[PDB]
C-alpha cells in the first residue's frame, strides 16, 4: 500500500512534463486516484482527479485548460501530462489514494512522497559567494547570491563546525534568481586564532567555492 | 464557490495540553468534513473523516466534532509528534484547503540577538549592494523588523526569512535582506535596522556608517 | 456521463476527449441502460439498516430516468407509512409506474413516524428501482429495490 | 469489496424475442409476465465491473437529473449516440487524420 | 437604442462543480439554490443582435409547437443536431465536393 | 427554426440551405438554448403596461419548450386572479414547473378581472419564462418574467459560456 | 421498427441489415409518421360490429404514440358508457388530447354494459386515432377512429 512519485524534474515556460505515480501493495483499479499540489509556504491545492474506472476525468478551473490526467490499471500507473506550464504551477505534486469510499468519493489516507516540478525558467549559473565580517561573542557569515536552481548545501570548514550554525531557507528575488544566507556565532577571542571557511556545494552548476572569512579594517 | 476559514493560524501550546482548533465553512456542508496533518518536508497525513470516524493506525487522543456550518478539532493530550501544520477539507463543494494551523512550542520568551552587516566589497565590485540584518535565538516567533536609511523607512526593498524551530533550544531565527543599487547605496550614508520584539522592553536598533 | 465499452469480453472505459475509430456502433440496440441492486454489494439487506439509509428532503424536485434491464432482488421493499394525524408521508404512485417485477421477499413496514420532509431520498444517493423507471424518491405502496443505473455498449455482432 | 460474480438479470428484448401473438392488447400478457430472464456468469471482470460502473455513473447522472427540469428523462441514451457521431463526423473529416476515421 | 447592452444571466450547471458530493439529492441544495449566475457585457453587437434572434425565432418556433401534438417538446435542439449531421453525411460524400466535408 | 453561430468576436446567422464545413461540432454540450427577457430590451418596466400586453384565449392547446439558460429580471409578476363567482381564472401549476429563479423585484397583482377564457396568452407572442421551462400560458401563483428563446452554438476552445 | 421507402415511386424494401448508399436524408422533415383508418381496408363501418371488436382488459398499461398525419374518416365513434350503478366504465381523456379533427359521421353510444375491467382494448389490435395521438385504450366522451400507423421517408 505504497505510492511512488517522480524523483526530480525541471521545466520551462509553457513546457511539457510527465509526472508518473506508481502504485503497489494494494488493488489499483478498485479505487479512484487524484493529484494534489503544494506550493512552497502555501496550503495544499487540488489539481486533477480521475475516476477509479477512468471514464470520468475531472480538472480544476485554473488548470482545466492546460492539464491532462490519465491512468493504466494494468501497469497500476498514474500519469499527469502537464502542458502550457506557468510559474504559478511550480510545486511539489502528490499522488494519493482513497481513505474510505470505493470509487465513490475523494477522501485521502495514504499520500505519496511528492514529485518536484519547477517552471522558473532561469539559466543555471554559479552562485556568487560574498563573506560577512564580524564587528567590535560575535557573529560571522556567508552570502550566496544569484544562484539557480535549488539546492545549495552549506558547510563550515568542510563541516568541522556543526554547532551554533544557522542555514536560512532560500528566497525568491524579482530577477527570478535565488539567494541564500548562512551564519555562525563564536566567542570573541577565538575569532583571531581560528580561520573560518565556508563551503558551498552546488551540483547543477557544479560550483564548489570555499570562501574564507576575515574581519579587516 | 465555497471557501472555509481557520481561527488559530499559529497556536502556541505545550505537551499534554488540551488543544482546540475551530474551522467554520461559509456554507452549511453538513457532516462531510476531514482533518489532515503535515510535518515539515513530509507528505500530508489523514487525521479524521466525516468528523466522527477515526482512521486506523491513528492515536486515540485526537477527536473531532460539530455539524452543519460549525466544526471543532480537539486533542485531549498533545505529543512531540503533534507539531506540524493542520488543515481542514470539505467535499460538499470544490476541494478546498484551509489556511492551516501551525503548532509550536515557544512558551519561553527569549531576547533576539541583533547583528547588522554591510555589503561585502566583492559585491560592491559586482555593482550590487546588499545589507543584512540578523535576528538570532528568539522565541516567541512573532517579530517586526523595519529598515531605516538616514531616519527614513524603506518599504518593498526588504526580503525576510524565518528558520524552523531547532529541536535542542527551541529557538527560531530570522533574517532580513535589503538590496539596493550601488548608486542608491553610495548616495545615502547611514544604514540602520530597527528590531521590534516581545523580549525587549525597548525595540533595539543597530546601525552602521557607509565605508566604516 | 461515463460510458463503458466491451470489446472482447472485458470492459474498458473510453474517455470522451479520446477517440477510437476501431470501436463500432452499428445500431441503437447495442446501447443499453441497466439498474443493479445493492444486494450484490454486500450491504446489509435487513430492514433496520435500510430504514436508516433513507431520509427525507424538501425543496428538491423528483427526477426520473428509465432503465431497460434490471436484476432479481432477494430483498424488496414496499412502504405504507403514515403520521399520528393519519396523513401520508409518500405520494400516490404516478401513472405508468409499477412495483419491482422480480422480488423474492417483499418486506412490508407499517408504523407511525415524523415526516420531516415532502419527499424521500437515499442518503447514500442510490436510486430506488421500479419497473424500468428509476426515481430518486420513494412512492407509497410500491415494491422497489435499492439500486443504481449504468449505460453500456454491447458488441453483439462482429 | 464484496462482489456477486453471478448476474441474474430481467429485461425486455426489443427484437430479441419477436415471437408475436402478444401485440394484441386484449390477449397480450400482464405487466408481471412480459419480462424475460437471463444469466451471465463465469466471468470475474465483467460482472464485478458492471456493478462498479453504475456506481460511478450515479454521480454524473444525478447532476444531470437535477439539471434537467423534465420529470422523466428517457433521452439520456440517445444523447450519447449523438455525441459519438458528432465527435468524429462533426469536424471536417480530413483523410489520414487523427479525428477522422477515413482509411485509403 | 432600447437594447440592453448588459446581460445578467441565470443558468444551469453542466460541469461547473464536478466535485462528487452535491449530486446526492438528500444533501443536495434546494431547487431554488442550484442555479448559477454570469455576466456578459461591454459588447454591443453580440448582446443586441441575440435578443433579435430569439425574437425572430419565436415565429418559426410557434408553428412547430402547433404542429407537434406533444405537450412538452424537449427534442427541438436535439433535432437540430440530427439535421446538422444529415445535411452533410446524409448523402454520398464526394472528395473535393461543395457539399462533402473532405479535404486531401 | 433559426440557429445562431459564434465567430471569433463576431456573430453570424447559419441558414439551412447553405452548408459549412468549418463549423465544427464536437459534442451536444456545445449546443444550448438561451432565454432573454423582453424587459431588458427597453420596454417600459411597470404593471399597468403589463396588464395591457397579456390577453386570454381558448380552443388552443398549450405548448411548452425548455430553455437551459435565462436572464436576471429586474421585474417579475405573480398572479392571483378570480372571477365574480370566486372561481379561479388560471389553472394550477403542473408538476415539475417552478417559479422564476432570479427576480430582484416581485410585483404581486391580486385582482378581479373579466376571465372569459380558458387559457392566458401573450399578445405580441413573447413567451412566459418559468423554471427551465418556457410556456405560452400563465399559471396561477407562479412568478414569471416576459421573454424569448434562442438556440446557439458554443465553441469549445475558449469558454465565453459555461 | 419497420421503415418503408419510396424512391422511384415503387416501394422497395429497406432491410435493417441492408445498406443503400444511394438514399439521401437531407433533414428530419423528410421523416414522417402517418395514420391510416381501417375504413380503407374494407371492414364493415357500422356500430354493432364495432362494439364487438372492443373488449375490456386489465393488467395492461396504456401506451401512447404520436402521428403527424391522418386521414378523413367517414365514420367516427364517441362513447358514453356506464355501469348499472352509474359508474363510468372508461377513464376521462388526458390533457393535450383532443377529438378527431375530420369526421363526416359521429356515432354516439350511451348504454349500460358489463365493464368488468379497468381499460378497454381492441381485439384485432388496431389503435384508436385521436388528434395526432394514437392510444390502445378508449377514452370517455372522445370522438376517435380505428386505425394503424407507419413511418415513411420523403425525397
Ligand atoms: C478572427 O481571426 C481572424 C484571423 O486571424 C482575424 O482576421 C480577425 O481579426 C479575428 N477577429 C477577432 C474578433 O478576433
Amino acid at each position: 500500500v505504497q505510492l511512488v512519485q517522480s524523483g526530480v524534474t525541471l521545466v520551462q515556460p509553457g513546457g511539457s512534463l510527465r509526472v508518473s505515480c506508481a502504485a503497489s501493495g494494494f488493488t489499483f483499479s478498485s479505487y479512484a486516484m487524484s493529484w494534489v499540489r503544494q506550493a512552497p509556504g502555501k496550503g495544499l491545492e487540488w489539481v486533477s482527479a480521475i475516476s477509479g474506472l477512468g471514464g470520468s476525468t475531472y480538472y480544476a478551473d485554473s488548470v482545466k485548460g492546460r492539464f491532462t490526467i490519465s491512468r493504466d490499471n494494468s501497469k497500476n500507473t498514474l500519469y499527469l501530462q502537464m502542458n502550457s506550464l506557468r510559474a504559478e504551477d511550480t510545486a511539489v505534486y502528490y499522488c494519493a489514494k482513497d481513505h474510505r469510499v470505493w470509487a465513490a468519493g475523494y477522501h485521502f489516507d495514504y499520500w505519496g512522497q511528492g514529485a518536484l516540478v519547477t517552471v522558473s525558467s532561469a539559466s543555471t549559473k554559479g552562485p556568487s559567494v560574498f563573506p560577512l565580517a564580524p564587528s567590535s561573542t560575535a557573529a560571522l557569515g556567508c552570502l550566496v547570491k544569484d544562484y539557480f536552481p535549488e539546492p545549495v548545501t552549506v558547510s563550515w570548514n568542510s563541516g568541522a563546525l556543526t554547532s551554533g550554525v544557522h542555514t536560512f531557507p532560500a528566497v525568491l528575488q524579482s530577477s527570478g534568481l535565488y539567494s541564500l544566507s548562512s551564519v555562525v556565532t563564536v566567542p570573541s577571542s577565538s575569532l583571531g586564532t581560528q580561520t573560518y571557511i565556508c563551503n558551498v556545494n552546488h551540483k547543477p552548476s557544479n560550483t564548489k567555492v570555499d570562501k574564507k572569512v576575515e574581519p579587516k579594517s | 464557490d465555497i471557501v472555509l476559514t481557520q481561527s488559530p493560524s499559529t497556536l502556541s501550546a505545550s505537551v499534554g495540553d488540551r488543544v482546540t482548533i475551530t474551522c467554520r465553512a461559509s456554507q452549511s456542508i453538513s457532516s462531510w468534513l476531514a482533518w489532515y496533518q503535515q510535518k515539515p518536508g513530509e507528505a500530508p497525513k489523514l487525521l479524521i473523516s466525516d468528523a466522527s470516524s477515526l482512521e486506523s493506525g491513528v492515536p486515540s487522543r485526537f477527536s473531532g466534532s460539530g455539524s452543519g456550518t460549525e466544526f471543532t478539532l480537539t486533542i485531549s493530550s498533545l505529543q512531540p509528534d503533534d507539531f506540524a501544520t493542520y488543515y481542514c477539507q470539505q467535499y460538499y463543494s470544490s476541494p478546498t484547503f484551509g489556511g492551516g494551523t501551525k503548532v509550536e512550542i515557544k512558551r519561553t520568551v527569549a531576547a533576539p540577538s541583533v547583528f547588522i552587516f554591510p555589503p561585502s566589497d566583492e559585491q560592491l565590485k559586482s555593482g550590487t549592494a546588499s545589507v543584512v540584518c540578523l535576528l538570532n535565538n528568539f522565541y516567541p516567533r512573532e517579530a517586526k523588523v523595519q529598515w531605516k536609511v538616514d531616519n527614513a523607512l524603506q518599504s518593498g526593498n526588504s526580503q525576510e526569512s524565518v528558520t524552523e524551530q531547532d529541536s535542542k533550544d527551541s529557538t527560531y531565527s530570522l533574517s532580513s535582506t535589503l538590496t539596493l543599487s550601488k548608486a542608491d547605496y553610495e548616495k545615502h550614508k547611514v544604514y540602520a535596522c530597527e528590531v521590534t520584539h516581545q523580549g525587549l522592553s525597548s525595540p533595539v536598533t543597530k546601525s552602521f556608517n557607509r565605508g566604516e | 456521463i461515463p460510458l463503458g465499452v466491451v470489446h472482447n469480453n472485458t470492459l474498458q472505459v473510453s474517455d470522451i476527449d479520446k477517440l477510437v475509430c476501431r470501436d463500432k456502433l452499428s445500431s441503437t440496440s447495442q446501447l443499453a441502460s441497466v439498474g443493479l441492486n445493492l444486494e450484490g454489494n454486500g450491504v446489509a439487506t435487513d430492514v433496520p439498516t435500510a430504514t436508516k439509509r433513507w431520509g427525507f428532503r424538501a425543496g428538491v424536485p423528483p427526477k426520473v430516468v428509465n432503465y431497460e434491464a434490471g436484476e432479481w432482488a432477494e430483498n424488496c421493499y414496499n412502504l405504507d407509512i403514515k403520521k399520528a394525524d393519519g396523513s401520508e408521508c409518500l405520494p400516490e404512485a404516478p401513472e405508468g409506474v409499477r412495483g419491482f417485477p422480480r422480488c423474492r421477499y417483499v418486506h412490508k413496514v407499517s408504523g407511525t413516524g415524523p415526516c420531516p420532509e415532502g419527499y424521500a431520498f437515499h442518503k447514500e444517493g442510490a436510486f430506488f428501482l421500479y419497473d424500468r423507471l428509476a426515481s430518486t424518491i420513494i412512492y407509497r405502496s410500491t415494491t422497489f429495490s435499492e439500486g443504481v443505473v449504468a449505460f453500456l455498449i454491447l458488441p453483439e455482432t462482429k | 469489496a464484496k462482489c456477486n460474480p453471478n448476474l441474474h438479470y430481467w429485461t425486455t428484448q426489443d427484437e430479441g424475442a419477436a415471437i408475436g401473438l402478444a401485440w394484441i392488447p386484449y390477449f397480450g400478457p400482464a405487466a408481471e409476465g412480459i419480462y424475460t430472464e437471463g444469466i451471465m456468469h463465469n466471468q470475474n471482470g465483467l460482472i464485478c465491473g458492471l456493478r462498479q460502473l453504475a456506481n460511478e455513473t450515479t454521480q454524473a447522472l444525478q447532476l444531470f437529473l437535477r439539471a434537467t427540469t423534465e420529470l422523466r428523462t428517457f433521452s439520456i441514451l440517445n444523447r450519447k449516440a449523438i455525441d459519438f457521431l458528432l465527435q468524429r463526423w462533426g469536424g471536417t473529416c480530413h483523410i489520414l487524420g487523427p479525428d477522422c476515421c477515413i482509411e485509403p
